[PDB]
RNA sequence: GAUGGGGAAGCUCCGUUUCAAAGGCCUGAUUUUAUGCAGGCCACCAUCGAAAGGGAAUCCGGUUAAGAUUCCGGAACCUGGAUAUGGAUUCUUCACGGUAACGUAACUGAAUGUGGAGACGUCGGCGCGAGCCCUGGGAGGAGUUAUCUUUUCUUCUUAACA
RNA sequence: CUUGUGACGGCCCGUGAAAAUCCACAGGAAGGAAUAGUUUUCAUGCCAGGUCGUACUGAUAACCGCAGCAGGUCUCCAAGG
RNA sequence: AGAACUGGUACGGACAAGGGGAAUCUGACUGUCUAAUUAAAACAUAGCAUUGCGAUGGUCAGAAAGUGAUGUUGACGCAAU
């Protein structure tokens, strides 16, 4: 799957969780990649990819909603979007 | 502690109305009150307005779904009839 | 890579200048002891120029394309970045930090920006920038 | 003898519906050069509770399309209709749930409701909650369409008549028992005056057919002819059949 | 019903060329469980409303009676 | 002890009927109606009660200031400032989208 | 419940927007002059129906043999209309300040559209307010006192509006 | 204790009026300054506010019960033990 | 809540305030009616069952209508038992 690469990301390397945290990551360029779960508000989504176009950042859409990304980084609470700070470790970068 | 064997919430109709409508009731009431995801906001908070109105505390939006439940089973399989006939007629 | 640069053009979300088209003149990342968060020095226009056709001779048209222009401090958190751009040279001097604290150098700032707005807008150029964002 | 109760309800006296709280009569948009060439979209915008129905209604806000103004419909709403959802009405409208597509353009096992008996009606057919409507196939030459109504007679219905894609909400009601009269009471308070119902049978001789005798018992045959006239029909009327039903319906 | 604070105002205010009276109102108040002092109220019937003018000090009050105009109507009381 | 007795010719505690039992400069107990209590403005879009706005009668608000009524944004005494921030967030999405979906359609079209 | 209409020999009946050619709204011109021409605008389309539904605006003190939220005194508010001064703003013509929620003495705005208020069930408990009840100290008056009782009763109040 | 109000919670196959009326916003037609204007949602300043009811009872005597009838007739305030 | 002490065993001391049990017939229950002789085992009721009807319709009204109620309704509906 994806996921197994999501949480060595949380082990090795560092990110954000939250639509305020990234959108300030992303405004200052320390933001690699962005994670969007499927349920997201559109509208939210939408502006989302416009800020990161601005910023050149690839994007990809988790296959899940709130609850489904939360578990994926292994939080016990729900998560709208993440943000890939530094990889680490992990692969994802790369790949995707 | 357990207050109640099996009447649960149908003890607030005594000892009258014979039991198997009693039991009948007990059953939908209990979807009735539930609390279901939200669609949208993917939380616990969706609970019936009225008959067949199904509103979200948060996020503040109202879907119309069955009446004593968030959506029945005939328009799950309506839904998916649907989108079978979309995707056939597309392409 | 940081987009909120000395000449990219954005959209104010809240205050009294809501819905209206900024350019940052001067941007502080790391926020100012008066402002300790991500703020910018943006330069707007408050009365967007009217629509003009040909019909309006020599003094509607006059009439129809004052603009009304405005600077004030605002929190990142507040705009939204623009594709768009609109360079500032011009009236980049006077925009600065000491401009505020005090109005005396305030509508003079104003009225450099005033007469720099106008004159791009008195060729063809940015169009988007003079269109008021309707809503 | 006295004029029995069915004849009574005809001058309408007390028996008229109890109309304060409706919020509308659920009407389709009218049919226009708009619907009819392209498509055109909406906003949910309420979904209200109607008095004396079971079906929630939907609120849909539509643009004028030759003046200025934001013209306003009430829909009758489908199970899986939500507020602020864009609803798509039209000829060329893409085919999903709540959307208006007319019935000469949508395929067969299509389930829809509301749907219109004439073009233009505004929308006749299965309009109660829990009801909808099978497209069996179309007839494209002199466009006509046939279809199902949740009676379960097959009925033939021109192909321009529109009908809203979906199940109307608020399905299983009749499910849950009552209980009560009051629930009963409450119910029939919002609908007419038709509650409680008294049997003829305890009745005098004077005010009905099955009225009298020093036992309650009706007497004569109860499958009483359509050719009878009012004050007759007090009972079965025109009963091709009668009895608890062992078997198929072999309909 | 509405008070003055400014004494610049209220001499001003005297001047308003519809006001006709004016009353001057005398109390004995404590400014403290020990002290008790004179307490003086001017209050000018505007023709729309009643201003009042309170003053705690009894040579601020002299001062203000020799400067109101002549033209007006006082009342001691 | 003493005992109120209504002020007007209407005997039926009503809406517009309601008192207040008040204490006057007389020392007697003497009824006195109050006005039905305002409501407040709520916003057109998220259906709340916008604040900064004075809450009256409907009738009163032609008395008060323009500044009681208003505040100084942009659909100032009608929608909310959440409102009014995520209309200006959804217009200016949504236009630059058309230029998106405008160059894509004109695109696509050119190479056929 | 008229009208347009349609029935009924007829007294009258149906119907209340219906198969109707169903009107005023405001600005400006003309200053022989009164208002037609200049325009533009709009589409419900009579009326009646609540002294408890909605609703612009008042309180206190005093007065009569019998009236008072109506009379007298004092102090307010609303609507409609004529306006003059002060204030405000303008040479960047139709204001500024605050990151923001938003603030102020003001701080143009027609046609048209949108929204809000009017405008709302019942029950249960909780918080808060007002009035009343209880009670202490003190400042006055009255009662009981063969005996006891720092005692018993009573006055110490503050309206609308700002 | 009575009453008003706030935030809540429970109940419905019952979700629990309408209109008059007032305001705001969107809109930018129109009109606008420098030797002078613009402004009557800021303050002050002037005038007027018609017509009809207003007394008293409201009940073992002022209402209906042939009557000064143990009957009937809607509602407000409710001290101490 | 408990403990002593006390009185002609009195003490919810006036007021206030359920008799209970064993069974049969009948109606399931709450409710409604013969104002002024019958309040019930009668009526209603929830539940169960049957019938009619796809609107150019079913049931019902009017003498007639360019007329009406159900119907601001559409089979999980309306109408008749
Ligand atoms: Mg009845
Ligand atoms: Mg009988
Ligand atoms: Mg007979
Ligand atoms: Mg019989
Ligand atoms: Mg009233
Ligand atoms: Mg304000
Ligand atoms: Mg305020
Ligand atoms: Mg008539
Ligand atoms: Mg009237
Ligand atoms: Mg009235
Ligand atoms: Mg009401
Ligand atoms: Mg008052
Ligand atoms: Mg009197
Ligand atoms: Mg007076
Ligand atoms: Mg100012
Ligand atoms: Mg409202
Ligand atoms: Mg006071
Ligand atoms: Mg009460
Ligand atoms: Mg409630
Ligand atoms: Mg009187
Ligand atoms: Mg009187
Ligand atoms: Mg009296
Ligand atoms: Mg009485
Ligand atoms: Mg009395
Ligand atoms: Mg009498
Ligand atoms: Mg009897
Ligand atoms: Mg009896
Ligand atoms: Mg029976
Ligand atoms: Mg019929
Ligand atoms: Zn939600
Ligand atoms: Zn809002």
């Amino acid at each position: 799957s994806i996921n197994q690469k999501l949480a060595l990301v949380i082990k090795s390397g560092k990110y954000t969780l939250g639509y305020k945290s990234t959108v300030k990551s992303l405004r200052q360029g320390k933001s690699k990649l962005i994670i969007i779960a499927a349920n997201t508000p559109v509208l939210r989504k939408s502006e989302l990819e416009y800020y990161a176009m601005l910023s050149k950042t690839k994007v990809y859409y988790f296959q899940g909603g709130n609850n489904e990304l939360g578990t994926a980084v292994g939080k016990l609470f729900r998560v709208g979007v993440v943000s890939i700070l530094e990889a680490g470790d992990s692969d994802i970068l790369t790949t995707l | 502690a357990k207050r109640t064997k099996k009447v649960g919430i149908t003890g607030k109709y005594g000892v009258r109305y014979g039991s198997s409508l009693r039991r009948q009731v007990k059953k939908l009431e209990i979807q009735q009150h539930a609390r279901y995801d939200c669609s949208f906001c993917g939380k616990k908070t969706v609970k019936r307005g009225a008959a067949g109105i199904w509103t979200c505390s948060c996020c503040k939006k109202t879907v119309a779904g069955g009446a004593y439940t968030v959506s029945t089973a005939a328009a799950a399989t309506v839904r998916s009839t649907i989108r079978r006939l979309r995707e056939m007629v597309e392409a | 890579a940081k987009f909120l640069k000395a000449g990219k053009v954005a959209v104010v979300v809240r205050g009294r200048y809501a819905g209206k088209k900024v350019v940052i003149v001067k941007p502080h990342d790391e926020g100012s002891k008066s402002h300790p968060f991500g703020h910018a020095l943006v330069a707007g226009i408050e009365r967007y120029p009217l629509k003009v056709t040909k019909k309006h001779g020599a003094k509607k048209v006059a009439k129809r394309t004052k603009i009304k222009p405005f600077i004030k401090v605002v929190n990142y958190n507040h705009l939204l970045p623009t594709r768009y751009t609109l360079d500032v040279e011009a009236f980049k001097s006077v925009v600065s930090t000491e401009t505020f604290e005090q109005p005396s150098q305030r509508e003079e700032a104003k009225k450099v920006v005033k007469k720099a707005f106008e004159e791009r807008h008195q060729a063809g150029k940015n169009q988007w920038f003079f269109s008021k964002l309707r809503f | 003898g006295r004029v029995i109760r069915n004849q009574r309800k005809g001058a309408g006296s007390i028996f008229t519906s109890h109309t304060r709280l409706r919020q509308g009569a659920a009407k389709l948009r009218t049919l226009d050069y708009a619907e009819r060439h392209g498509y055109i979209r909406g906003i949910v915008k309420q979904i209200v509770h109607d008095s004396g129905r079971g079906a929630p209604l939907a609120k849909v806000v539509f643009r004028d399309p030759y003046k200025y103004r934001l013209r306003e419909e009430i829909f009758i709403a489908n199970e899986g209709v939500h507020t602020g959802q864009f609803i798509y009405a039209g000829k060329k409208a893409s085919l999903n749930v709540g959307n208006v597509l007319p019935l000469g353009s949508v395929p067969e096992g299509t389930i829809v409701s509301n749907v219109e008996e004439k073009p233009g009606d505004r929308g006749a057919l299965a309009r109660a909650s829990g009801n909808y409507v099978i497209i069996i196939g179309h007839n494209p030459d002199e466009n006509k369409t046939r279809v199902r109504l949740p009676s379960g007679a097959k009925k033939v219905i021109s192909s321009d008549a529109r009908g809203v894609i979906g199940v109307i909400a608020g399905g299983g009601r009749v499910d849950k028992p009552l209980l009560k009269a009051g629930r009963a009471f409450h119910k029939y308070r919002l609908k007419r005056n038709s509650w409680p119902k008294t049997r003829g049978v305890a009745m005098n001789p004077v005010d009905h057919p099955h009225g009298g005798g020093n036992h309650q018992h009706i007497g004569k045959a109860s499958t009483i002819s359509r050719g009878a006239v009012s004050g007759q029909k007090a009972g079965l009327i025109a009963a091709r059949r009668t009895g608890l039903l062992r078997g198929s319906q072999k309909t | 019903a509405r008070e003055i604070t400014d004494i610049k105002q209220f001499l001003e205010l005297t001047r308003r060329a519809d006001v006709k009276t004016a009353t001057v109102k005398i109390n004995k108040k404590l400014n403290k469980a020990g002290k008790p002092f004179r307490q003086t109220k001017f209050k000018v019937r505007g023709s729309s409303s009643l201003y009042t003018l309170v003053i705690n000090d009894a040579g601020k009050a002299k001062k203000l009676i020799q400067s109101l105009p002549p033209t007006l109507k006082v009342n001691r009381l | 002890a003493q005992r109120v007795t209504f002020r007007r010719r209407n005997p039926y505690n009503t809406r517009s009927n309601k008192i207040k039992v008040v204490k006057t400069p007389g020392g007697i107990l003497r009824a006195q109606h109050v006005k039905k209590l305002a409501t407040r403005p709520k916003c057109g879009d998220c259906g709340s009660a916008l604040q900064g706005i004075s809450t009256l009668r409907p009738r009163q608000y032609a008395t008060v200031s323009k500044t009681h009524k208003t505040v100084s944004r942009a659909y100032g005494g009608s929608r909310c400032a959440n409102c009014v921030k995520e209309r200006i967030i959804r217009a200016f999405l949504i236009e630059e989208q058309k230029i998106v979906k405008k160059v894509v359609k004109e695109q696509t079209e050119a190479a056929k």
